[PDB]
């Protein structure tokens, strides 16, 4: 496993040069939307977001290390979390709006969809608030991709594939530390902010499943284009 | 399922 | 203005926390081992609502809650009750591998939750929690920390003294964490453990209140009128 | 209104 072998700094690098590209929507401001064209702009996107997350996936240490099987699931649970925390890591500099891509900024202003924007701004203003850096973001996603499904999965073999990833988990902690006792923070504000990285994984485990019951509506809806791989990864959550 | 088969390049 | 949960110390703050604990309560005393949906749930809701009295009072004396207004303290705890439920839940279950401990005479294992359509997937998450919980030898000390931390977080977003407490909770399961003579390293490695664990009993919490709203919308098992307001602030 | 208000105060 070169997963378990890299130092903190080579974690980091590693993490930062898998990032995926920041993708533009077909928004065009002289082009009227309804409530439901607007939101096929944004499953659009995040269809096409989720290609390239697959692939940046491949990239996080140790996933490749893992049965195609167990990659599936944990790609499968962890999903829209992975999506959200991406686009509030966009907005973190735009406070009371969502950049959704570089064209398409929206406020809370421009159904059934404020109460996850809502959520969404104040995990931004939540960022914004604690100043959060970029090696420190990297490390929460690789986290999330890796934590989410990790306790949803047989045999005792089957078990030490969960103890893989508990031990990755530990290393992108030890990473996390790294990088603050770096910023100069004492023990005490590496283990309180280290606390307040990870308390932000439960309120974006929560956005998730709000958000994932608002995409089953809208499919039974069948008023908004889904693509067959959003589908699919819905149909993963079982709602 | 699309993405086992993306995984699997 | 200031709040004296910030000035106790790491030990005041421990005492404080285990003397607020609530008890452990029963079910009712029929012998009959639960498969139906009706008579299973018919328990679990008649307990969930029992718990749900002692757990309001008892977050009352959790450092820091009652200095906060009356409109925060209903916020927080109808979007923390049922991840506060089931963390008691699993803490309950920890001694018992396989099995689920919703009260000293109501011990369940998953055979009798298959029997309820949609249960089984929520009783093997609980149970994973439990075993989780067990090999990571979580102690009371830490359980209590754990569970103030999610009633202050839970719902900490969709509103600087919650966030003070927060970090002197911290404190506190470091403090633990050294007494019980961890080195540095591990102290960290377990505080991320520990709170990574929270995500997914939000997870179980969601979960849980869908397959409660359906149970609502089913109207076969009645449901007290404080268990329903809890679930109708989830929308 | 809400029950969970009355028991906070209670
Ligand atoms: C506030 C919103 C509410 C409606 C939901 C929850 C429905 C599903 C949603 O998560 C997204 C997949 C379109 C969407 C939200 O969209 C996103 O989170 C989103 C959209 C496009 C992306 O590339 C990334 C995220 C917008
Ligand atoms: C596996 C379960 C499935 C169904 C749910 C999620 C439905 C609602 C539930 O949370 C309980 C309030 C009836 C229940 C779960 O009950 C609890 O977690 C529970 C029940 C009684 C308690 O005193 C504490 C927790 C049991």
């Amino acid at each position: 496993s070169l997963a378990l072998s890299l130092t903190a700094d080579q974690m980091v690098s590693a993490l930062l040069d898998a990032e995926p590209p920041i993708l533009y929507s077909e928004y065009d401001p002289t082009r009227p939307f309804s409530e439901a064209s607007m939101m096929g702009l944004l499953t659009n996107l995040a269809d096409r977001e989720l290609v390239h997350m697959i692939n940046w996936a491949k990239r996080v240490p140790g996933f490749v290390d893992l049965t195609l099987h167990d990659q599936v699931h944990l790609l499968e649970c962890a999903w829209l979390e992975i999506l959200m925390i991406g686009l509030v890591w966009r907005s973190m500099e735009h406070p009371g709006k969502l950049l959704f891509a570089p064209n398409l900024l929206l406020d809370r202003n421009q159904e059934g969809m404020v109460e996850i924007f809502d959520m969404l701004l104040a995990t931004s203003s939540r960022f914004r608030m604690m100043n959060l850096q970029g090696e420190e973001f990297v490390c929460l996603k690789s986290i999330i991709l890796l934590n989410s499904g990790v306790y949803t999965f047989s045999t005792l073999k089957s078990l030490e594939e969960k103890d893989h990833i508990h031990r990755v988990l530990d290393k992108i902690t030890d990473t996390l530390i790294h990088l603050m006792a770096k910023a100069g923070l004492t023990l005490q504000q590496q283990h309180q902010r280290l606390a307040q990285l990870l308390l932000i994984l439960s309120h974006i485990r929560h956005m998730s499943n709000k958000g994932m019951e608002h995409l089953y509506s809208m499919k039974c809806k069948n008023v908004v284009p889904l693509s067959d791989l959003l589908l699919e990864m819905l149909d993963a959550h079982r709602l | 399922k699309i993405l086992h088969r993306l995984l699997q390049e």
